[PDB]
C-alpha cells in the first residue's frame, strides 16, 4: 500500500467489535522496547507467526476475517513473553530500549545492553538470540568482537553496568 | 549479427579515412550476406508455425518474423550494393553517387529499429524500436546537408514524425491506463466483447499507419521522398512501410473496423487519382508506394492474412527495388543532369531510351506490367492473393474499388513506358564505358525473379502450409 | 512554529556571514601569499571590509542600458543567488542535524545545481554587450562539461553506499573516509570543483584579460552583490559536497572514551558539546577547502577555452568512464555490494 | 489526467496553429511528451504498479535524445541559410 | 510548515528586499549617454561546429549518467545479474565516447621554396 | 491553512494552464523561460501526486539539460469520493521508487535497457555526423 | 611567521559554523524531547511511530514498555482519507 | 530484518482486527442509513465470495 498524497485527513471509528469475535489484550510496547524484545518474541512465538501466516495464505483473499483465532494466539503469545521479560529482566531491558531511543534505533550502538539483557533473557527464560540462515564459517554480527562499525557515543549507562558485570562476573 | 556489426562499424568508421566508405560497405555486404546463408536454417525452429517468447517477454519469434527479418536483410544487401560500387568510373558519378561517412551505421541502426517493431510483443519494447527508427531515419534524411530540399525534407519530416510518435505514445498510455497492462497478448475475445477499446486501438494503429503516409495525410511523405536523394528515398520509402505494415498485420487490432475501411477507401483512390498529372519520376513512385500501401492496409481487416500479405510485400519490396534501380541506371543515358543529389527529375527525360538500351526497357516493360498486375509477372498473384482474402471476408465495394484503383493507376504506370519505347533524337553510337557487373546482375536477379517466379507458387504454397499451419 | 524560526534564522545568518567573511579571508591570504596585507583598516583588522562594500553597493545606482531587457537582466542573478542559498537546505552539521532531512538529499544537490547554469546562459542575452556575449556561451559551455564529471562522481560514491540521505553516506564513513580509498577521485572534484565554480586558473568565464570584466560588465549595485554573493555561496557550497562525498562530512574521530570520562549521563550540556564537535570537524573541513580555492587562485595562469574543454571531454570523462568500469568490477570480486 | 490532459492539448494547438515561429513548435513537441507523462505518473500511482513509472522513465530518456538529435537537425538547417524566417 | 519550506519560501524573500532596498536608496538618473553599452568606451555572426557540438553532446552524456541512478539505488537486490547487464550497457556507452573521440568532434605555409633555373 | 494543501493540485493546474504565455511570447527566449516555469510547476505536481524524486529527475533532466541546450541554441542562432489510505507491514526493505525502477529494469527489462544504451549511442552519432563536415 | 591577521576571517568563519550547528543540534533535541533525532526513516519507521503516538498519548517520541496496551488503544486507530488525485 | 519478520505477525494480526471492525462497522452504518429503502447493503460489488475492505469513502 501506497502513503497517502496531497490532502488527506486522518479520521477515527468509534465502533466496538461485534460482540461474536472473542476479544483480545493488545501489545502496549512501543517501537523501541518491541525492537529490543523482538529476537526472544520470534523464538518463542515461531509456531504461532508461522500458523497465523499459513492461514492467511489458505484463505487466499478473506484472510482478515478467516484468521482472527490465530491472530489472537500470536498476541497472546507476544504479550506472554513481554510480560516475562518485565517481571524478570525489566532494569536490563531498559536499559536496552533507550540505548536504542538514542541511537536511531540501531542494534548495532547497543552491543553491550544487548549482552546483558541476552543473558539476563536466557538465564531466566529460557530465549536464546539467534540469526536463520548462516552457515556455519558465518558469524553472527551481534556475537562478532571488534566491529568495524561503532557507536558515536557508548551509552554511559550501559558501558557502567557493563563493566560492573564484568567485575560482578555475570558477564 | 546486427548488433555487433553496429559496435564493430562505429569503431572502424571512426579510424578509417573518408576514402575507405566503399571499401567499408563492401565489407559489410558482403556480411550481411554470410549472415543470410549461415544463419538461414533457423527457420527449422518454426516448424508447425511454433511461437517463441522471449526476453522475457518482450519480444516474440515465430515464422512470420523470421521472414520479415530475412527479407529487410535481403533489402539491406541490395540498398549497400548501390552505395558500395560504382556505376561508372567517371568523374560525374563519384559526384552523384558518394556515400556518407557515417551512413552504412545509420543505415544498420535503423534496420534493427526496423527488425525490433517486428518482433515487438510490449507496447515499451514497440515504443522504444518506433523511436530508434524514427531517429536513424530523420538523421538518414538529414546526412546529405549540402541539399537544400534534403534539410528541409528532413525538419519536416521530423517535425510530422513527432506529432505521430506523440499520439502513439498517448494510444499506449490510455490502454495503459484502461487495462494497466502493456502487452496485447493480454487481449481475449472475452475481454474484447466485454470492453470497448476500438478508440484506443484505431488510434494506435492509425498513429503508426500515418508514419508510412496513408491518405488523408499523404502529401508531407511525398514531399520528403521528391526532396531526398534518390539512394536515399530508395532506403527510406521501402524500410518503414515494411516494418509497420508487418507489425499491424501480426497484431490484428482493426478486424472489420469502420474507421480503416474508409481510410483504406480512401487512400487507394488518392494514390491513384492524384498520381495521374504528376510529370516528376520520384512523385510517381510515391504516389505508386501510396496506392500499394492502401492494398496492404486491406489487409488489416482480417484474420489469417499472413500468405497474402507476406507473398505480396516479397513481390512488392522487390519491384520497388527493381524500378527504382532501372531509373538509376538510366542516368548514363541522359543528356542533362539536374543536380548532383537527383541527377534525373522528369520521367520525359526517359524520352527514346529503347533506342539507348533496349534491354533496360524490356526490364522497365516487365517491372511496371508486374505493378499493373499482369499474369504470369508476381505482382497479379499478389493482387490475386489479396482478392481472394477480402472476397472471402466479405469486403464487396471494398474489393470493386480495389479494382477500379488499379485500372487508374495503371496510366501513370504506363506513362514510364510509353515515354520509354518513344523515339530519341541523338541516338547513343558507342561507347567503351562497362556498366558495373554486380549491380547489373543484381537488377538482372530481381527481374528474372518478377518474371519466373511464379513457377514456383505452388512449391512455396506447400511450405507455408507446414511453417504457418 | 517558534523553534523552526529559531532554527532557520540561526542556520541562515551562519551562512550568510560565512559567505561574506570568506570574501575578506580571500582577500587577506591573497595577501599574505603577495607578500602584503590585504585589508586591514575598514573595522578592526578588517574584520568590517564585506559590509562596507555591501553597504556601499547597496546605495548603487542600477543602469538598465537601452538595448537590454531589464526584467531579466535584474532577475537572472536573482535567481542564481535564490538557487544557490536554496542549496544549503540539505547539508547536515550532524546526524540527521539539517533543515531538510530528504531521503533524496543527494538528488536535490545535483539537481539545485543544474539549476546554475542559468545565470550565465541568461545574463548575456540580458546585457546586450557583446563582451557579455562571448562569455555568456564560453561559460555555458564549461559549466555544463564540468558538472557532467560532478555527476560522475557523485554516482561512483553511491556506488559505495545505495543511498540518496546524505546523512547515510556520512556515517557510513565512519569505517574509513572514501578520500583514502579513492584519492584520484578526489584531485578531480577538486580540478572539477574549480571549473564548475569558474575560478582561477578556469575562470574563463569572466576574466577580466581576454574579455574585460565578464558576464557582470554590465551589473551595478544589488545584482552586482547578487552575483558576487552567489559565487561565493557556491564555493562554500560546493566545498560542503565535496566534504560530505569524499572527507566524511562531520567526522572527526572517536570522541566515546572522551565523553565517557567527561559525563556519566545524557544533558544538554553533552548534546552540545556532540554538536560542536561535529560542526567543528565539518567547518574545519570546510575551512580548509576554501584556503585552497584561495591558494590555487594564487598559484596559477588561467586555462584558454580549448585548453579545458578539451580536458574535461579528452583527459577527465574517459577516466571517469574506466572508474564506473572498475568500481562495481571490485565489488563484484569481493562480494561486496551495498545493502540499502 | 487534467493536468497533463490541458498541457498536451494546449501544446497541439500551438504547434498546429503555429505561424509565429519554429521555437514555439519544438517546445510544443517537448510539453506534449511531458503531458504524455503526467498522465501517465497520475495513473501509475493510482494502480501502485510500475510499469506505468518505467514507461516514464524510458520516456524521459528518449524526450531526450529526440531533443538532442532535432536540434542538430535545426542546426544543419541553418548552415546552409543563415536565418530561419518560419 | 517544516523548516525546509519555510527556508525555501524565506530566500526569495530575502533577495527580494535587498532589491528593494537597493531601488529606495539608490538614486536613479539615466540619460542617454550612461545608458549606452560598454565596450572599451566607445560605441560600436559565424560560430564554430564545436560549440555546437559541447552542448548537443552534453545530453545524451548527461542521459547515459543519469541512468545509472536506478543501477546504484539497486546494486545489491540486482546481484551479480544488474552488475553484468550494466557493464554492457557502459561498454556500449564508450563505444560512443570512442567514436566521439576518435572523430576529433569537439576540437577547433610549409612548402618548399623551388626556383626554376 | 487545510483549503491550501487540498486546492494545491488545482492551483498547480490552474498555473500550467497560463504557463502554456509560452504560445503568446513575443520573444521566443521569453518562451523558453516559460517553458522552464511550466517545467517547475510541473515538478511541483509530480511532488504532490507523490513522485517526489521524479520532481527532481524532471528538474535534474528537462531544466538541467534540456532548457539549457534550448538557450545555448537560440542564442547562437539568428471523482469526488476520497480513497482510503490503509496500512500494512508485510514490507520490511527499505524499497522505494528508484530501487524498484532500477530492479526492474535491469533484471526484468535488461533488454529495453541494451536497446536505449543504442538509442544513446544514436544520439551521440548522429548529430556528430551531420553538425560535423569530415576532412 | 604564521599570520594571525590573515587567520582571523576564517576563525570567524570557523566559529560561526561550529556555533551555528552546536545551537542546531540543542534545538534538535529539544524539539525531540531528550533524544537524538531520527534520520534515514523508511515507510516502516513512519507507521512504528505512528503507531507509537496511538500508545503513549501523543507525547510524540515517548516510550512506553508496558506488556498490554490501555483501553483507548483500540478504539483511536487512524485510517486516512485522501482527497481524489485529479 | 530478522528483527523486523519477528515483529511483522504480531502487529499484522492488530491491523487485521481494526480492518474487520471498521469495515463491519461502516457496513452497519450505510445499512441504518438505506433502512426504509429498496436496497440491499450487504452486497458485494464483486462476485468473488472474498472479503473485501471498503476503499472509497465518502468525503468527511
Ligand atoms: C598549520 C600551519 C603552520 C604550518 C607550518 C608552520 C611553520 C612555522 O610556524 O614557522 C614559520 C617560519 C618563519 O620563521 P620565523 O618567522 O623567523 O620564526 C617564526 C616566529 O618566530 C614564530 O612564529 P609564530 O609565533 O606565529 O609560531 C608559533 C605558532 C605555532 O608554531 C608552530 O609552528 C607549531 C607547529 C605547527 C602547529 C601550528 C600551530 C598553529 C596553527 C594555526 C591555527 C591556530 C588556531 O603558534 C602561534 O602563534 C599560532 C598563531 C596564533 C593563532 C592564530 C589565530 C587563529 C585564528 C583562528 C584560526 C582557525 C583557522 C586555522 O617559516 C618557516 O620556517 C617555513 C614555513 C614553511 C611552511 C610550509 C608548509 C608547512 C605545512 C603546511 C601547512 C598548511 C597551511
Ligand atoms: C498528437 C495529438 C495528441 C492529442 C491528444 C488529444 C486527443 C485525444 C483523443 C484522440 C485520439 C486519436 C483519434 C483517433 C480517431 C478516432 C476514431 C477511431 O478511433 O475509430 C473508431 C472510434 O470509434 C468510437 O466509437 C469512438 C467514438 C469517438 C468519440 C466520440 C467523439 C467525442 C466528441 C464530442 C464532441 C473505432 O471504431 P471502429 O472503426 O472499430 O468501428 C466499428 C464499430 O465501432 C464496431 O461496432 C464494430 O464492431 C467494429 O468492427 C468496427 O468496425
Ligand atoms: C530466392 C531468392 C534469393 C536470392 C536470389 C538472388 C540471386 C541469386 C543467388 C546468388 C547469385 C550469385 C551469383 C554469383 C555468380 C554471378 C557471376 O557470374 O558473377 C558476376 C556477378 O556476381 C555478382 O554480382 C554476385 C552478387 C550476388 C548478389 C545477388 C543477389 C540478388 C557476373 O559475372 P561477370 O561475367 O559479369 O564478371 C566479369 C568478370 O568477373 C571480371 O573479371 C571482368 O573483368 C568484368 O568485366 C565482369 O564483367
Ligand atoms: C543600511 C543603510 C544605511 C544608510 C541609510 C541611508 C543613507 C542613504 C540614503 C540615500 O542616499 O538616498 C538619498 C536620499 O537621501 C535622503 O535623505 C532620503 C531619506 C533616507 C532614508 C533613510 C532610511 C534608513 C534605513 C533604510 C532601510 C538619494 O535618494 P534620492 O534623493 O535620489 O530619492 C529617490 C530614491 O533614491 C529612489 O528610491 C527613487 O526611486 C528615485 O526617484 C530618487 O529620486
Ligand atoms: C542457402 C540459404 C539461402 C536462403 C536465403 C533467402 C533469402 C531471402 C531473400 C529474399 C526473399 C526472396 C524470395 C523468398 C523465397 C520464399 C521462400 C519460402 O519458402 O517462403 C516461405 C513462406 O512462404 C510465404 O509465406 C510466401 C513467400 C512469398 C514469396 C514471393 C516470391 C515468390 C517467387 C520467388 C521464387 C524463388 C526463386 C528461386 C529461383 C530458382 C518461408 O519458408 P521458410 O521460413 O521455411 O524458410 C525457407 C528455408 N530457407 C531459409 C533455407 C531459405
Ligand atoms: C586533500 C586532503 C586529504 C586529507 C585526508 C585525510 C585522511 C586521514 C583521515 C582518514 C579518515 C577515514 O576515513 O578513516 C579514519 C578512521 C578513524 O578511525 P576511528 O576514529 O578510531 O573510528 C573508528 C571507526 N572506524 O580510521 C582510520 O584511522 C584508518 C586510518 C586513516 C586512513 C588512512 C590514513 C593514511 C592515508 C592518509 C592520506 C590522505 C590523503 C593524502
Ligand atoms: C522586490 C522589489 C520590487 C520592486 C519593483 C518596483 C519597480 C519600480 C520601478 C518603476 O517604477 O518602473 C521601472 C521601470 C523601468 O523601465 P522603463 O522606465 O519603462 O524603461 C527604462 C529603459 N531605459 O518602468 C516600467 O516600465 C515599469 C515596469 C514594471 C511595472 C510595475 C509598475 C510600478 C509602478 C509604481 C507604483
Ligand atoms: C505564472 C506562470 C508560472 C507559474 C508559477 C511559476 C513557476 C516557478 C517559476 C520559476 C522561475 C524561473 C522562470 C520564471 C518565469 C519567467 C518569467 C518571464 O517570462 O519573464 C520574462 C518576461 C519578459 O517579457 P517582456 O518583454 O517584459 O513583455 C513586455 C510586455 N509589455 O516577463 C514577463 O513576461 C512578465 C513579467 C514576469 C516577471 C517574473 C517574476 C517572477 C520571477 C521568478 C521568481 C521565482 C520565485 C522566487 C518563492
Ligand atoms: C515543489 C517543486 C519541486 C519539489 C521538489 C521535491 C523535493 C522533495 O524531495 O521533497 C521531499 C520532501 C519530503 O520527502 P521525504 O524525504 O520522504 O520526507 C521524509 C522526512 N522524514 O518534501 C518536503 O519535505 C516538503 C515539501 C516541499 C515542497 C512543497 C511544495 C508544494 C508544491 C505545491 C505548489 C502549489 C502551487
Ligand atoms: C563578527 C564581527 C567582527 C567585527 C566587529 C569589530 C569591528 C569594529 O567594531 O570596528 C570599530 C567600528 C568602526 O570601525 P572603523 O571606523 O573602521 O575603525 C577601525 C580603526 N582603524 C584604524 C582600523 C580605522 O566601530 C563601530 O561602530 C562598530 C559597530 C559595527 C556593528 C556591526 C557588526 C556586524 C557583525
Amino acid at each position: 500500500p501506497r502513503e497517502a498524497a496531497a490532502h488527506w485527513v486522518p479520521f477515527e471509528d468509534k465502533a466496538n467489535m461485534p460482540d461474536n469475535v472473542p476479544d483480545v489484550v493488545e501489545v502496549g510496547a512501543t517501537s523501541a522496547p518491541l525492537l529490543s524484545a523482538s529476537y526472544f518474541i520470534g523464538a518463542k512465538c515461531k509456531p504461532y507467526n508461522d500458523d497465523f501466516m499459513l492461514c492467511r495464505e489458505e484463505s487466499q483473499g478473506s484472510g482478515a476475517i478467516d484468521c482472527l483465532k490465530e491472530g489472537r494466539r500470536v498476541t497472546r503469545c507476544a504479550v506472554s513473553v513481554i510480560e516475562d521479560i518485565n517481571k524478570s529482566c525489566l532494569d536490563e531491558f531498559r536499559l536496552h530500549w533507550q540505548c536504542l531511543e538514542q541511537n536511531n534505533h540501531q542494534l548495532s550502538g547497543c552491543r553491550k545492553a544487548e549482552a546483558l539483557l541476552n543473558k539476563c533473557v536466557f538465564t531466566k527464560l529460557n530465549l536464546e538470540k539467534k540469526i536463520p540462515g548462516l552457515r556455519p564459517d558465518e558469524e553472527p554480527v551481534f556475537l562478532k568482537k571488534d566491529p568495524w562499525i561503532k557507536p558515536a557515543v557508548d551509552d554511559f549507562k550501559s558501558v557502567r553496568a557493563y563493566a560492573e558485570a564484568k567485575k560482578n562476573g555475570t558477564l | 549479427m546486427l548488433i555487433l556489426a553496429i559496435i564493430s562499424l562505429i569503431t572502424f568508421v571512426s579510424m578509417s579515412k573518408l576514402s575507405d566508405n566503399r571499401a567499408i560497405i563492401r565489407l559489410i555486404n558482403i556480411y550481411l550476406i554470410l549472415v543470410l546463408v549461415l544463419d538461414s536454417f533457423l527457420y527449422l525452429l518454426f516448424l508447425n508455425n511454433q511461437t517463441y517468447t522471449v526476453m522475457g517477454e518482450l519480444l516474440i519469434f515465430n515464422s512470420f518474423t523470421f521472414y520479415i527479418d530475412m527479407l529487410i536483410y535481403f533489402i539491406m544487401i541490395v540498398i549497400s550494393s548501390l552505395y558500395g560500387y560504382n556505376l561508372y568510373n567517371n568523374n560525374l558519378y563519384k559526384t552523384l553517387f558518394e556515400p556518407k561517412k557515417e551512413l552504412i551505421i545509420l543505415f544498420l541502426i535503423n534496420i534493427l529499429g526496423a527488425l525490433l517493431i517486428v518482433h515487438s510483443n510490449d507496447f515499451i519494447t514497440l515504443f522504444v524500436a518506433i523511436e530508434l527508427q524514427s531517429y536513424s531515419i530523420y538523421l538518414i534524411t538529414a546526412i546529405y546537408n549540402s541539399s537544400y530540399k534534403a534539410s528541409k525534407a528532413s525538419m519536416l519530416y521530423f517535425f510530422m514524425g513527432g506529432i505521430l510518435s506523440i499520439l502513439i505514445a498517448y494510444s499506449i498510455n490510455t490502454y495503459y491506463s484502461v487495462l494497466n497492462s502493456y502487452t496485447l497478448h493480454s487481449l481475449d475475445s472475452l475481454i474484447i466483447n466485454t470492453l470497448d477499446l476500438n478508440l484506443i486501438l484505431i488510434a494506435l494503429s492509425l498513429g503508426l499507419l500515418f508514419k508510412i503516409g496513408i491518405a488523408p495525410l499523404h502529401k508531407w511523405l511525398i514531399s520528403i521522398y521528391e526532396n531526398t536523394p534518390i539512394l536515399i528515398t530508395i532506403y527510406i520509402s521501402l524500410i518503414p512501410k515494411i516494418s509497420i505494415l508487418s507489425y499491424l498485420v501480426l497484431s490484428n487490432i482493426s478486424i472489420n473496423s469502420l474507421v480503416i475501411s474508409i481510410l483504406a477507401i480512401l487512400t487507394l483512390l488518392v494514390g491513384s487519382v492524384g498520381g495521374l498529372l504528376q510529370i516528376k519520376i520520384k512523385r510517381l513512385l510515391a504516389f505508386s508506394g501510396l496506392t500499394n500501401a492502401g492494398y496492404m492496409m486491406l489487409l488489416l481487416l482480417l484474420n489469417n492474412n499472413e500468405f497474402s500479405y507476406l507473398y505480396y510485400i516479397t513481390q512488392y519490396s522487390i519491384s520497388h527495388l527493381a524500378i527504382f534501380m532501372i531509373i538509376i541506371f538510366s542516368i548514363y543515358y541522359i543528356n542533362y543532369i539536374n543536380n548532383q543529389y537527383n541527377p534525373i527529375i522528369y520521367v520525359n527525360q526517359l524520352k527514346g531510351l529503347i533506342h539507348d538500351n533496349a534491354y533496360l526497357v524490356l526490364s522497365m516493360a516487365i517491372v511496371v506490367f508486374s505493378f499493373i498486375g499482369i499474369p504470369p509477372l508476381l505482382g497479379f498473384f499478389g493482387k490475386l492473393n489479396i482478392l481472394m482474402s477480402i472476397l472471402n471476408n466479405g469486403y464487396y465495394f471494398i474489393s470493386i474499388v480495389l479494382i477500379v484503383a488499379s485500372l487508374i493507376s495503371a496510366l501513370y504506370y504506363l506513362y514510364l513506358l510509353n515515354v520509354s519505347i518513344q523515339d530519341k533524337n541523338n541516338i547513343l553510337i558507342n561507347s567503351n564505358e562497362t556498366v558495373s557487373s554486380v549491380l547489373s546482375y543484381i537488377l538482372s536477379s530481381l527481374i528474372i525473379l518478377i518474371t519466373f517466379g511464379f513457377i514456383y507458387n505452388s512449391l512455396i504454397i506447400d511450405i507455408f502450409n507446414v511453417y504457418f499451419n | 512554529m517558534i523553534i523552526n524560526i529559531v532554527e532557520i534564522l540561526i542556520f541562515l545568518v551562519c551562512v550568510l556571514f560565512s559567505v561574506a567573511y570568506l570574501t575578506v579571508a580571500e582577500r587577506k591570504t591573497l595577501a599574505y601569499m603577495q607578500r602584503r596585507l590585504g585589508p586591514n583598516f575598514v573595522g578592526y583588522y578588517g574584520l568590517l571590509q564585506a559590509f562596507a562594500d555591501a553597504v556601499k553597493l547597496l546605495l548603487k545606482e542600477i543602469v538598465l542600458p537601452k538595448e537590454s531587457n531589464y526584467i531579466i537582466l535584474v532577475i537572472s542573478p536573482l535567481i542564481t543567488l535564490i538557487t544557490a542559498l536554496i542549496g544549503w537546505v540539505v547539508i547536515p552539521l550532524g546526524p540527521g542535524i539539517t533543515l531538510g532531512e530528504l531521503n533524496l538529499g543527494i538528488l536535490f544537490s545535483l539537481a539545485i545545481g543544474s539549476l546554475g547554469v542559468f545565470g550565465s546562459l541568461l545574463s548575456g542575452w540580458s546585457s546586450n554587450s557583446k563582451y557579455s556575449l562571448l562569455g555568456s556561451i564560453r561559460s555555458t559551455a564549461q559549466l555544463i562539461s564540468y558538472e557532467l564529471i560532478l555527476t560522475s562522481i557523485f554516482i561512483i560514491i553511491i556506488m559505495f553506499v545505495s543511498s540518496l540521505n546524505i546523512t547515510t553516506i556520512i556515517e557510513t564513513q565512519r569505517v574509513v573516509w572514501y578520500c583514502i580509498p579513492l584519492l584520484p577521485l578526489l584531485l578531480i572534484f577538486f580540478i572539477a570543483s574549480v571549473a564548475e565554480t569558474a575560478r582561477p586558473p578556469f575562470d574563463l568565464t569572466e576574466s577580466e584579460s581576454e574579455l574585460v570584466a565578464g558576464y557582470f560588465t554590465e551589473y551595478s549595485g544589488s545584482p552586482f552583490v547578487f552575483f558576487f554573493l552567489a559565487e561565493y555561496s557556491n564555493i562554500i557550497l560546493i566545498s560542503a559536497f565535496n566534504g560530505y562525498l569524499l572527507l566524511g562530512g562531520y567526522l572527526s574521530f572517536n570522541y566515546s572514551y572522551l565523553f565517557n570520562i567527561l559525563f556519566n549521563d545524557y544533558s544538554y550540556v553533552s548534546f552540545l558539546f556532540e554538536g560542536l564537535i561535529n560542526s567543528s570537524a565539518y567547518a574545519i573541513k570546510l575551512v580548509f577547502l576554501m584556503f585552497s580555492f584561495i591558494w590555487v587562485r594564487a598559484a596559477f595562469p588561467r586555462f584558454t577555452y580549448d585548453n579545458l574543454i578539451n580536458f574535461c571531454w579528452i583527459i577527465l570523462l574517459p577516466l571517469l568512464f574506466g572508474i564506473f568500469l572498475i568500481i562495481p568490477s571490485t565489488l563484484y570480486i569481493f562480494d561486496s555490494f551495498p545493502t540499502l | 489526467m487534467f493536468i497533463g490532459t490541458i498541457i498536451l492539448v494546449l501544446s497541439f494547438l500551438g504547434f498546429v496553429f503555429n505561424r509565429r515561429n519554429i521555437i514555439l513548435a519544438f517546445i510544443c513537441l517537448e510539453t506534449m511528451l511531458l503531458g504524455i507523462n503526467l498522465i501517465l505518473l497520475r495513473n501509475s500511482v493510482l494502480f501502485d504498479d510500475i510499469s506505468g513509472s518505467l514507461f516514464a522513465i524510458v520516456i524521459i530518456i528518449l524526450a531526450g535524445v529526440e531533443s538532442a538529435i532535432g536540434l542538430s537537425l535545426l542546426v544543419s538547417y541553418y548552415r546552409l541559410r543563415g536565418v530561419i524566417n518560419s | 510548515m517544516n523548516t525546509f519550506i519555510i527556508f525555501i519560501i524565506l530566500i526569495p524573500i530575502v533577495g527580494f528586499a535587498l532589491l528593494a532596498v537597493n531601488i529606495l536608496l539608490a538614486v536613479y538618473k539615466p540619460y542617454n549617454e550612461k545608458l549606452g553599452a560598454f565596450e572599451c568606451g566607445l560605441t560600436s555572426l559565424a560560430f564554430n561546429a564545436a560549440f555546437i557540438l559541447v552542448a548537443i553532446l552534453f545530453l545524451p552524456f548527461d542521459l547515459e549518467i543519469s541512468t545509472l541512478l536506478p543501477y546504484v539505488m539497486s546494486i545489491y537486490l540486482v546481484s551479480n545479474y544488474g552488475f553484468t547487464i550494466v557493464l554492457l550497457f557502459l561498454l556500449i556507452l564508450i563505444i560512443g565516447f570512442v567514436y566521439e573521440i576518435n572523430t576529433n568532434a569537439l576540437k577547433i605555409n610549409t612548402d618548399s621554396l623551388i626556383y626554376k633555373l | 491553512m487545510m483549503y491550501l494543501t487540498y486546492y494545491f493540485i488545482e492551483i498547480t493546474i490552474f498555473l500550467a494552464i497560463l504557463c502554456t504565455f509560452i504560445i503568446s511570447a513575443k520573444n521566443p527566449m521569453v518562451s523558453i523561460l516559460y517553458m522552464i516555469a511550466l517545467f517547475v510547476i510541473a515538478a511541483m505536481y509530480l511532488y504532490l501526486i507523490g513522485l517526489g524524486i521524479f520532481s527532481l529527475l524532471y528538474i535534474m533532466i528537462y531544466i538541467g539539460a534540456i532548457a539549457v541546450l534550448f538557450l545555448f541554441i537560440i542564442t547562437l542562432l539568428d471523482n469526488d469520493y476520497n480513497t482510503i489510505i490503509t496500512q500494512d507491514w508485510f514490507n520490511i526493505e527499505n524499497t522505494t521508487l528508484l530501487t524498484t525502477i532500477g530492479n526492474v529494469l535491469l533484471t526484468n527489462n535488461a533488454f529495453i535497457l541494451l536497446v536505449l544504451a543504442i538509442v544513446l549511442l544514436l544520439g551521440i552519432i548522429g548529430p556528430i555526423s551531420i553538425t560535423m563536415k569530415h576532412k | 611567521a604564521i599570520p594571525f591577521e590573515a587567520l582571523l576571517p576564517y576563525g570567524i568563519i570557523f566559529g560561526l559554523l561550529t556555533a551555528g550547528g552546536g545551537a542546531m543540534q540543542v534545538l534538535h533535541v529539544y524539539r525531540n524531547g531528550g533524544v537524538r533525532d531520527r534520520f534515514a526513516i523508511d515507510q516502516w519507521d513512519s507507521q512504528m511511530m505512528e503507531r507509537d503516538l496511538r500508545l503513549n498519548g501523543g507525547q510524540g517520541r515517548k516510550q512506553v514498555d508496558q506488556a498490554t496496551a490501555p483501553e483507548a488503544f483500540k478504539h483511536n486507530h487512524v485510517w486516512k482519507s485522501e482527497r481524489p488525485l485529479i | 530484518l530478522w528483527a523486523r519478520i519477528y515483529l511483522m505477525p504480531l502487529l499484522q494480526a492488530e491491523e487485521d482486527r481494526q480492518t474487520v471492525r471498521r469495515s463491519i462497522a461502516q457496513l452497519e452504518r450505510e445499512k441504518e442509513i438505506m433502512k426504509g429503502t429498496g436496497f440491499d447493503v450487504d452486497k458485494s460489488v464483486y462476485n468473488d465470495g472474498k472479503f473485501h475492505a471498503p476503499a472509497l469513502m465518502i468525503p468527511p
